[PDB]
RNA sequence: GGGACGCUACGCCGCGACGAGUAGGAGGGCCGCUGCGGUGAGCCUUGAAGCCUAGGGCGCGGGCCCGGGUGGAGCCGCCGC
RNA sequence: GCCACGCGUCCAGCGCACGGGGUCGGCGGCGAUGUCGGCUACCCACCCGACCCGUCUUGAAACACGGACCAAGGAGUCUA
């Protein structure tokens, strides 16, 4: 009946000063801040939400016009709770700042 | 001899064609249609060819002789085989190993016909 | 319902783009086809950073998947009826495709043979 | 050949080295039979402290 | 980054000869298996003399 | 021809045995046990007699045929696989779905089957979850038991019984051994104050709340 | 016929079978005794010293005959003469290792490529996971893992090194063999060091990481290997 | 004393190491244009060359093959020159 | 705890596997007029990078010279 998913930032892709790698995305998970309280997000399944113009299939239901880019959390990053996340393609830069779910059912507990 | 020989038909020669990173030979006796010192079957002095029947009915085995090596027109004589599918398998294996006729292509003839008599069964 | 090959392996490919020729953006008169730029000061010939990238040896393809198609075959080229026994024996590996400027009487001599050879044609219904 | 580390892969340290197995049949009765003897000390500290 | 030099890392010698005529190719087809087959040296100077030029197998008077 | 017994030595690390070998060939008391040393069938016709050969030869041969691979040794098939089990999980504890249907449902962990699935089963009354397979990495575990000890499972359910035959109606089997299980945990939930409203209740993520922070 | 011939068939690889299960014997002995030596060796020097003390006077230990040698800095400019020892002790990329036998030459060597390189006497354990996991072996010219024993005793055998335990024995416990036994090992390809660096360009003295870390170096080479 | 593939040997297969680049040098081009000797019982008014193309593709690349449109009369593949 | 198995004379088959580079003898869904897939090539949006080519020069993006755009032609050839 609620949510089941965490709130997490794509702050940006994992970069340098002048080069960044695209391929990597950089999470900022709501309420960790520290590398320590990073280990339970680690494995989980990360998913960017979006909708567009044309309609396509939704599995289990009628088709509808939101759509994902699947993808999971791979290692922490940095040392104030940060994280980074792989996806299967890589994450357009128009979600930058927006809001992307990371989920619990890859579960260690 | 068939190592002299075909160091000159290796390049220059009607029956070979390159295109498409490929290489093949359209010699009446190539079965396997390839370019290649086994499956020529002009050079060597006893070869083994399978072509489809002259009614669309069966395999024609080509057979060549050691006797008219020179004697194009004799050399060369043709057996028809319209038996049944294992039947007919079962005798070119025989005319090629317990023949000793050249032993290397017994499969490949095998192959071949193998296709030939897929080639003539009714479409579905 | 079409003719599988032997082996379907998956395709890699190092890179997809095309290799542009340096400032064909700019000018009508230089075309897209690559030309090595060797200029004293020319940024993409030293390798600069944000430039148009140079085809080296590295970007080959793999041998086992060179020059095969997406559904698994190898072309060959193909103008006349006669040409389509050679296949007959690569019939699982390659595949025939019918030349531009034959007839489309004679590409309907074609098609059906390589059906009786169960040999893939690339472009079977082209005119009709 | 896919050369498989001997520390990690045990068998491919015994392929190289046959004493490794009883190296390591030892430090296992040892440590054992010595976190044995630690626990039996510390219950015999209870009966030191209580008495 | 390795401080190796490629100036001389490709050895310069014949690996087969220059001349296109077919019979020398036959006796060099033969030599090759007998290089590699046999454990003699003497199939390995016969073998390399036979990938030489024309000016490094001078005429030998009788 | 005996009777077989056991391996001698306890296996103390896996790919390590408890005793050496000479002390396991005196353990064996191998020092006073030194040892020294189709296809064609007759048949009659109706002629003579013919004499046939099974494992005719093959009528068709493929234009190419793949080569074989090689041999491996560590690869075995998923019926064989060993089945991994959490410390957390234990039968009678409280389990959270989290991917299927039952979406934040407090549902109750009966026994683990055979291919790896958990049996989970809350009340029907309650939880309105059937006897359903949920794998178990999809599965918050909550440290909430209760003790089926002494509960009877029906053995004649398991994997193959939950297994989809090929527009899905309940049968009448499923129905009684809904209420055959039920009528076994019900009683004993209740025995546990507001543990029925905890199981009709669904799990969920409000304002300030992160699953890191807080234990279970 | 074929009767005599088929039951040489099977003595033939009973041969090799015997054989290859005596030579395992005799590995399983080598590494046995070579276990025995660790005891004589290792105690002994504490032995030493115990007994000095109680006697008040001091003991000093052997000097080191053994170190490791690991250069730590790039191949972007460089002294010809710096470069010429560089690669005459196999030491070519950056990250690379080799075993040095210590001398006056060796020193000498070793003191004119300071900067270059950090280098310190390892353990009895680091000489384990070098061999181990990164122990190359140079068979005609070309860098071969050491996957089994034979690959050691085909070049090896004739100075008594037939297993990976032998060519461990006389690396650490410097022997008669032992430019043999280290020439045949390729230089060791280490990775960067987990945890970081100091300061590269800088002596250990004075809070780097180049010169002699004496036995500082098994922490480096952990992180190293 | 009754049995998979292979081997255009200018072919196929296995090991290791390496891969910067101006002037400059060398090698390989089943990269491209034109004409000639051979060769494909080659293509072609049921449509050649040329040109255009938001299509399918191949080759790292020089470039190439099909799909569609226009066009109306020649053109191309391989071996050498 | 043991890489130790016999006698006298003289001074071998069965299975298990940290074992010469991955398999499943494992599964769930949706697919006929609105759905699946389509690297590249058509267009557009965002992040990062990114100065216009040729040439002379130790040094070019230069406030050093040629250069609006396009089509065709256009420069190591031949003899000794």
């Amino acid at each position: 009946s609620g949510r089941l998913w965490c709130k997490a930032i794509f702050a940006g892709y994992k970069r340098g000063l002048r080069n960044q790698r695209e391929h990597t995305a950089l999470l900022k998970i709501e309420g960790v801040y520290a590398r320590d309280e990073t280990e339970f997000y680690l494995g989980k399944r990360c998913a960017y939400v979006y909708k567009a113009k044309n309609n396509t299939v939704t599995p289990g239901g009628k088709p509808n016009k939101t759509r994902v880019i699947w993808g999971k959390v791979t290692r922490a990053h940095g040392n104030s709770g940060m994280v980074r996340a792989k996806f299967r393609s890589n994450l357009p830069a128009k979600a930058i700042g927006h809001r992307i779910r990371v989920m619990l059912y890859p579960s260690r507990i | 001899s068939a190592h002299l020989q075909w160091m000159v038909v290796r390049n220059c020669s009607s029956f070979l064609i390159k295109r498409n990173k490929q290489t093949y030979s359209t010699e009446p006796n190539n079965l396997k249609a390839r370019n290649s010192f086994r499956y020529n079957g002009l050079i060597h002095r006893k070869t083994v060819g399978v072509e489809p029947a002259a009614d669309g009915k069966g395999v024609v085995v080509v057979m060549k002789r050691r006797s008219g090596q020179r004697k194009p027109a004799t050399s060369y004589v043709r057996t028809t085989i319209n038996k049944n599918a294992r039947a007919t398998l079962s005798s070119i294996r025989h005319m090629i190993r317990k023949n000793k006729y050249h032993p290397d292509l017994r499969m490949a003839a095998i192959r071949r016909a193998s296709a030939i008599l897929r080639s003539q069964k009714p479409v579905m | 319902a079409a003719l599988r090959p032997l082996v379907k392996p998956k395709i890699v490919k190092k890179r997809t783009k095309k290799f542009i020729r340096h400032q064909s953006d700019r000018y009508v008169k230089i075309k897209r086809n690559w030309r090595k730029p060797r200029g004293i000061d020319n940024r993409v010939r030293r390798r600069f950073k944000g430039q148009i990238l140079m085809p080296n040896i590295g970007y080959g393809s793999n041998k086992k998947t060179k020059h095969m198609l997406p559904s698994g075959f190898r072309k060959f080229l193909v103008h006349n009826v006669k040409e389509l026994e050679v296949l007959l024996m690569c019939n699982k590996s390659y595949c025939a495709e019918i030349a531009h400027n034959v007839s489309s009487k004679n590409r309907k001599a074609i098609v059906e043979r390589a059906a009786q050879l169960a040999i893939r044609v690339t472009n079977p219904n082209a005119r009709l | 050949v896919l050369k498989k580390n001997p520390l990690k892969n045990l068998r491919i340290m015994l392929k190289l080295n046959p004493y490794a197995k009883t190296m390591r049949r030892n430090t296992i009765l040892r440590q054992a039979r010595n976190h044995k003897l630690r626990v039996e000390r510390a219950a015999a500290a209870l009966a030191a402290k209580s008495d | 980054g390795v401080d190796i030099r490629h100036n001389k890392d490709r050895k310069v010698r014949r690996k087969e000869p220059k001349s296109q005529d077919i019979y020398l190719r036959l006796l060099v087809k033969l030599y090759r298996f007998l290089a590699r087959r046999t454990n003699s040296t003497f199939n390995q100077v016969v073998l390399k003399r036979l990938f030489m030029s024309r000016t490094n197998r001078p005429p030998l008077s009788l | 021809k005996g009777k077989p017994h056991c391996s001698r030595n306890p296996v103390l690390v896996r790919g390590i045995g408890r005793y050496s070998r000479s002390a396991m060939y005196s353990r064996k008391a191998l020092y006073k046990r030194k040892y020294a040393a189709l296809a064609t069938v007759t048949k009659p016709v109706g002629g003579g007699t013919r004499v046939v050969k099974l494992r005719k030869m093959p009528r068709y041969y493929p234009t190419e045929d793949v080569p074989r691979k090689l041999l491996s040794h560590g690869k075995k098939p998923f019926s064989q696989h060993v089945r991994k089990l959490r410390a957390s999980i234990t039968p009678g504890t409280i389990l959270i779905i989290l991917t299927g249907r039952h979406r934040g449902k407090r549902v109750v962990f009966l026994k683990q089957l055979s291919s790896g699935l958990l049996l989970v089963t809350g009340p029907l009354s309650l939880n309105r979850v059937p006897l359903r397979r949920t794998h178990q990495k999809f599965v918050i575990a909550t440290s909430t038991k209760i003790d089926i000890s002494g509960v009877k499972i029906p053995k004649h359910l398991t994997d193959a019984y939950f297994k989809k035959k090929k527009k899905y109606e309940i049968t009448e089997q499923r129905k009684v051994d809904q209420k055959a299980v039920d009528s076994q945990i019900l009683p004993k939930i209740k025995a546990v104050p507001q543990l029925q409203g905890y199981l009709r209740s669904v799990f969920a993520l409000t304002n300030g709340v992160y699953p890191h922070k807080l234990v279970f | 016929n074929f009767a005599e011939l088929k039951i040489k068939r099977l003595r033939k690889k009973f041969a090799q079978k015997m054989l290859r299960k005596a030579r395992r014997k005799l590995i399983y002995e080598k590494a046995k005794h070579y276990h025995k030596e660790y005891r004589q060796m290792y105690r002994t020097e504490i032995r030493m010293a115990r007994m000095a003390r109680k006697a008040g006077n001091f003991y000093v230990p052997a000097e080191p005959k053994l170190a490791f040698v690991i250069r730590i800095r790039g191949i972007n400019g460089v002294s010809p003469k710096v470069r010429k020892v560089l690669q005459l002790l196999r030491l070519r990329q950056i990250f690379n290792g080799t075993f040095v036998k210590l001398n006056k030459a060796s020193i000498n060597m070793l003191r004119i490529v300071e900067p270059y390189i950090a280098w310190g006497y390892p353990n009895l354990k680091s000489v384990n996971e070098l061999i181990y996991k990164r122990g190359y072996g140079k068979i005609n010219k070309k860098r071969i893992a050491l996957t089994d024993n034979t690959l050691i005793a085909r070049s090896l055998g004739k100075y008594n090194i037939i297993c990976m335990e032998d060519l461990i024995h006389e690396i650490y416990t410097v022997g008669k063999h032992f430019k043999e036994a280290n020439n045949f090992l390729w230089p060791f390809k280490l990775s960067s060091p987990r945890g970081g660096m100091k300061k590269k360009t800088t002596h250990f003295v004075e809070g780097g990481d180049a010169g002699n870390r004496e036995d500082q170096i098994n922490r480096l080479i952990r992180r190293m290997n």
